């Protein structure tokens, strides 16, 4: 019954800024009992694996959003994410789409 | 690597709806999701199978069945309603040697 959301599901960077992608946790579900981890993993195929570029802004996630950074955006950063968080033995995860603009 | 099949499936309304959830290759501690696409295409979750226990995440129609001495799952949805139709799908998550999501392809479901 945990389960994650993406109320922001696209995004939108332009090459040389950051972007910042997130979803949203039901945090009833996840104490510091059985712990918590969120990661961002990119869409290459079938199977992902946690990404090389971004990083988790960890203090977002007592208020139940896992919040990913990626700095210094290039092209091949466009496309499909999965954005994943585990409560102790539950996990959910919301696909999310980075759109980028390059300009010279 | 993950296979979810038939890759379509249509049964009458009230008729069980049974797709099979195929791992490869995969270790012991299991971890597995069935999700279905939304009209947006974004993954909703559906029921959760871990420890040797399947849990809905609301619906108790969905259960998640480990089959006999295989890495193969029956994903069921029991009593099935004409709007359960649409594309369901398997993941599977590793976290330890390193954290992985495998996604089965989509599998069409019609209820008429």
């Amino acid at each position: 019954l945990f389960t994650v959301t993406a109320p922001k599901e696209v995004y939108t960077v332009d090459v040389g800024s950051s972007v910042s992608l997130e979803c949203d946790f039901d945090r009833r579900e996840c104490t510091e009992l059985e712990g918590i981890r969120a990661s961002l993993q990119k869409v290459e195929n079938d199977t992902s694996l946690q990404s090389e570029r971004a990083t988790l802004l960890e203090e977002q996630l007592p208020l139940g959003k896992a919040l990913f950074h990626i700095p210094s955006v290039q092209v091949r950063d466009s496309g499909q994410y999965r954005c994943l968080v585990i409560c102790g033995a539950a996990w959910d995860y919301k696909y999310l789409t980075v759109k980028v603009k390059a300009s010279y | 690597s993950l296979t979810f099949y038939p890759a379509w499936l249509t049964v009458s309304e009230g008729a069980n709806a049974t797709f099979t959830c195929s791992l490869s290759n995969w270790s012991e501690d299991l971890m597995l999701n069935w999700n279905r696409l939304s009209p947006s295409n974004q993954t909703e979750k559906q029921a959760a199978f871990s420890n040797g226990l399947s849990q809905p995440v609301q619906d108790a129609r969905f259960q998640i069945i480990q089959l006999p001495n295989r890495h193969d799952f029956h994903m069921n949805i029991l009593d099935t309603r004409r709007n359960d139709s649409g594309i369901y799908l398997c993941g599977a998550i590793s976290l330890h040697p390193k954290l992985k999501i495998e996604e089965s392809p989509g599998a069409e479901l019609v209820v008429t």
